[PDB]
């Protein structure tokens, strides 16, 4: 029967649950890093659940949910994604429980998502709306999110840079979700941290020009899709291999060809040709390409096709394989295109100024070193990500855990409010909330069942006049150390693990 | 031996309630299953009565050989309240054990259940505080009667029952007095009579009959000789017994035994006492002079029986033949051998109506569990209706209440930022296992059956309604009439979880094993 399923279920359950766990211990900062042994038999130090989930992992299918269950939360609000886990193994401790009360994992399901509509409110109602069309709000508050996290050296210096480029790519008032899709982060080796800079048109990979303008203006950016090479008869070249004097009349055929491709790119024209490689290309011709550039167009070769693709979005340059798609049509047209090799090492075709889609916003990324450079990489990333929580979510939250200390006791009431046999569901759902404050509280260290009780009341009294604030990592306003978050970490947690549960529920 | 501790007896402790609550929780009340329970003698007990299961059993641990005398109390006390007040102890302790398994230690969580333990029985007494007399309470005490003698699956006509438990607690356990007296309520009955065929006699009635049928079959009014005197062998607390071994030794063994019986039943009649009821009462020989001297009189009868026509009668004391006198004498109303229908249950009445110290009920029934059934059916109907009539304060049951009480303390419990909330929760929330467990029994989804009432005690406020008791589809403790002692519902908890504190303080054992009864 579905017990066996159940079983399964119980099984996956057992799996899934012990694993939560293991983040619990890393949940926070306080929460503390876990050494990995991995395929190279070497320690693997962080407190980071995500990678904890991917780096050494179980493929069991239980495990195998709970790493998109971050990686959601990765891509969903690209924070808060340790909790995400820590809300995981509260529910799936009560579900089975439900499933030992005999509840049957439909109604089990079936009592959440319906409640977990009804706790977002709350958890809304706890919240404190910001203003997404004040970039300096946010820029004060994803700082004091920044300041709610770790990453603050450049991240202080990189709000400015990560808020505006958010401004930048914020049109609306209510600055829709700020996609870091129209962002595009580059590196560039040389430089600073105070040299990652924000760019208006996309900062490109290197540049390839043989007799090439070095710098056009008003750059009519070309692309490639199309072969340089001529075609191939026998190995790369339009010749047939058997003797020297058949193939040379022939060699003459690869000649005039891989030009008049050529000529026929500058004829209907570009300023700037993007080319991605001679193998995301069947082959392009070289000497095409040594007079291509003798036409003394700009170019760059070997790009992304993918970059492409947002090239293509970003700055309006649209795939070519043709040139008739070559007028100025898919063309971007570049006010600025030029190379900067400057500052240390590094060159990047550095688009200043286009005809571009959106607001199109390039950030170059320059370190000390590579790892100067990596290190702003979440900075900028943490910041966008805190700003692409808030902005996408209006209402900001304090951190610390407390909005579920806050949320339990009330869902409680509001399951027996409900009442229903759904209310014990509803029950054990609104009874998974403290779990993760729980587990914070020892992150902190503390008794939370000591502690949490307490906070539990302040979150009866108040519903927050103090919660677990990190330093501190105890009963104290956590809006007085400015512990905080936007709802989007929150909210985009619970759905996730719920759902992934609902359907581990109805999965058999 | 060794010291079992932490989780070691605490295990010992959450195991030995498990095993003992669920036969009962699976007799519970009318749903409650009727349980065939075989002795090591190869005798069969059906036991739907926690209780009876808590005498049918003893268990190995300490504190089952204490859940049998537990609910003994409140057998005694409250009569009903039996088998509630186990089945929830042990959830109790499924609550507790999961909150020290929350790291909540073990004396926190001990005391939060009593500390929430008030609103438990706190309440209850805002149902009904109500007070009754006798003839007031019997509409009530039967209307209660329709449950608890129910509740052994007999309150069938047996308002009869009812009624006479009305006037037999009054009579024993006054409304004033408020102390619990059943002791002069005089158990009486016997196998082979009816369930319809029950009766409270208020004076004494002997088992023992006139000696002849030629001799009257009426005693008059008073005129009773209490005696301890020998019409037989005489049966003191040691003597051994010799015969005679002769025909010279057998002649003259009639003749002594006539010559002294004769003056004795002279003498007793001559002390005018009609009928003769002696501690040691009369042999067929006996009888016989009893005849000639032709006189109403008992045979034999138990030693202190004869107190008991002493106190019941209120006749004052002659103990012995050597002190008769004709002022102090037994004392009857009308003596009357009488056959209730079933022969099987004869009995010569004393009867006790101006003076009467010991009222007697007398149950009927064709075999020996159908009195028993009855006799338990209407003494724990004989306790609350004692509950009632001394204060006729009511709830109503089957979880009504335990919804409506698990409202305020699992609120209350997170009004204080105390650790006991989480108690007071568990508290709250070990309370609804009855409707659920009866719901269970009642063959019902337990789970939604608590809710159904809760979204009722959410519109209710209040038990009135309920779901099934009696499994007849009226969802109600109020037409349904699930209606018992609000005194003995609050008995559950004090010594429910009291009880189980006293069992949470110690997990510190020393037995050679785990549980030892």
């Amino acid at each position: 029967d579905r017990d066996k399923p159940a079983q399964i279920r119980f099984s996956n359950i057992s799996a899934a649950k012990a694993v939560a766990d293991a983040i619990r211990t890393s949940l926070g900062p306080k929460g503390m890093d876990k050494m990995i042994q991995d395929g190279k038999g070497d320690v693997t130090i962080t407190n980071d659940g995500a990678t904890i989930l991917k780096q050494m992992q179980v493929l069991h299918p239980a495990a195998r949910m709970l790493v998109e269950l971050s990686k959601a939360q990765d891509i969903e609000a690209g924070d808060g994604t340790t909790s995400v886990v820590i809300i995981a193994g509260s529910l799936l401790d009560s579900c089975t429980k439900l499933l030992q009360k005999g509840i049957h994992p439909t109604i089990i399901s079936e009592s959440f998502q319906k409640a977990l509509e009804k706790g977002i409110e709350i958890l809304t109602d706890m919240s404190r709306p910001v203003e997404l069309s004040d970039r300096e709000t946010l820029l004060n508050s994803a700082t004091t999110s920044l300041n709610s996290k770790v990453v603050s050296q450049y991240s202080s210096l990189l709000s400015p840079m990560s808020v505006n480029a958010v401004m930048k790519v914020i049109d609306p008032a209510t600055a829709t979700s700020v996609d870091l899709r129209d962002i595009k982060i580059v590196k560039k080796l040389g430089g600073t941290i105070d040299d990652c800079e924000l760019v208006e048109g996309l900062v490109l990979t290197q540049k390839v020009s043989n007799s090439g303008i070095t710098r056009v203006e008003k750059a009519k950016i070309g692309l490639i899709q199309f072969c340089l090479s001529a075609p191939k008869t026998d190995m790369d070249n339009q010749i047939v291999v058997s003797d020297y004097a058949q193939m040379d009349r022939v060699l003459r055929e690869e000649r005039a060809y891989i030009l008049n491709l050529v000529k026929q790119i500058k004829k209907t024209g570009c300023n700037v040709l993007l080319i991605q490689k001679s193998i995301l290309r069947d082959a392009l011709s070289d000497l095409a390409l040594h007079f291509l550039n003798k036409m003394k167009i700009m170019v760059i070769k070997d790009i992304e096709r993918e970059d492409i693709e947002f090239i293509c979005k970003t700055i309006g340059t649209k795939p070519v394989a043709h040139i008739d798609q070559f007028t100025a049509d898919m063309l971007g047209s570049a006010e600025l295109a030029e190379e900067v090799n400057l500052n240390g090492s590094g060159k990047l075709l550095k688009i200043t100024g286009c005809a571009s889609p959106g607001k199109t916003v390039t950030i170059v990324v320059r370190g000390s070193n590579k790892l100067v450079i990596e290190e702003a990489e979440r900075s900028i990333h943490d910041a966008l990500c805190v700003i692409r929580c808030l902005v996408k979510k209006r209402a900001l939250i304090a951190g610390g855990g407390a909005p579920e200390i806050e949320l339990a006791l009330r869902l409680t009431e509001y399951s027996r409010t409900l009442s229903g046999m759904e209310s014990y569901c509803v029950r054990a759902f609104a009874d998974a909330m403290e779990v993760i404050p729980s587990t914070l509280a020892e992150n902190a260290g503390l008794n939370p069942i000591s502690t949490v009780t307490e906070l539990r009341n302040r979150h009866a009294q108040g519903e927050k006049t103090a919660g677990i604030n990190v330093r501190k990592g105890g009963i104290s306003n956590i809006l007085e150390e400015l512990v905080v978050q936007p709802l989007l970490v929150s909210v985009s947690a619970l759905t996730l693990a719920t759902e992934t549960v609902r359907s581990i529920l109805k999965i058999d | 031996k060794s010291r079992l501790m932490g989780l070691e007896a605490l295990k010992s402790h959450i195991m030995a309630a498990k095993a003992v609550a669920n036969t009962m929780r699976t007799s519970l009340g009318p749903n409650g299953l009727d349980k065939m329970m075989v002795d090591k003698d190869g005798d069969v007990t059906v036991t739907n009565d926690g209780a009876t299961i808590l005498s049918m059993m003893d268990v190995d641990h300490q504190i089952a050989k204490l859940m049998v005398e537990l609910s003994k109390s409140q057998d005694d006390e409250i009569g009903d309240g039996t088998t509630g007040v186990v089945v929830l102890a042990g959830a109790l302790l499924e609550e507790a054990e999961q909150l020290l398994d929350r790291g909540i230690h073990p004396i926190r969580i001990a005391d939060g259940y009593e500390q929430a333990a008030r609103v438990a029985i706190e309440h209850l007494d805002k149902i009904s505080d109500s007070v009754l007399v006798d003839i007031k309470d019997t509409e009530p005490l039967i209307q209660t009667a329709k449950t608890t003698l129910g509740s052994k699956v007999v309150n069938s006509c047996h308002r009869q029952m009812a009624e006479i438990a009305v006037n037999a607690v009054l009579t024993v356990a006054d409304m004033e007095r408020r102390d619990v007296d059943f002791e002069l309520i005089k158990v009486e009955g016997k196998v082979g009579g009816r369930l319809e065929d029950t009766k409270l006699i208020k004076g004494v009635i002997v088992d023992k009959d006139f000696s002849h049928p030629q001799m009257p079959k009426k005693v008059e009014d008073a005129k009773i000789a209490i005696l301890t005197c020998p019409f037989e062998p005489p049966k003191p607390k040691t003597k051994h017994k010799l015969d005679v071994t002769s025909v010279e030794d057998y002649k003259a063994l009639q003749k002594y035994e006539k010559e002294k019986f004769e003056e004795m039943i002279q003498q007793i009649k001559e002390t005018g006492a009609n009928l003769a009821i002696c501690q040691w009462g009369f042999d067929d020989e006996a009888n016989h002079l009893l005849l000639q001297n032709n006189l109403p009189a008992v045979r034999w009868v138990g030693g202190p029986e004869i107190e008991l026509i002493a106190i019941a009668t209120g006749g004052r004391i002659v103990p012995r033949f050597s002190e008769l006198t004709a002022e102090k004498l037994g004392f009857a109303g009308l003596v009357q051998e009488i056959s209730f229908g079933t022969t099987k249950d004869k009995m010569l009445v004393i009867e006790q109506c101006k003076n009467s110290r010991a009222v007697t009920i007398f149950i009927r029934g064709g075999n020996k569990m159908i009195i028993e059934e009855a006799k338990r059916s209407l003494h724990d109907a004989l306790c609350v209706i004692r509950n009632l009539i001394r204060d006729n304060r009511v709830v109503y049951g089957g979880g009504a209440a335990e919804i409506s009480c698990a409202l305020a303390v699992s609120q209350e419990a997170d009004k204080c930022p105390t650790l006991e909330q989480y108690a007071m929760r568990a508290f709250a929330d070990a309370l609804e296992v009855i409707p659920m467990a009866l719901s269970e029994n009642s063959g019902m989804n337990p789970i939604q059956t608590m809710t159904e009432v809760r979204a009722r005690q959410v519109k209710e406020m209040n038990p009135a309604l309920g779901i099934d008791c009696l499994h007849k589809g009226t969802n109600d403790m109020k037409q349904q009439h699930v209606i018992e002692t609000l005194i003995g519902k609050k008995q559950q908890i004090s010594l429910a979880t009291q009880m189980v504190r006293m069992i949470l303080k110690i997990d510190d054992i020393r037995k050679p094993g785990e549980s030892e009864e």
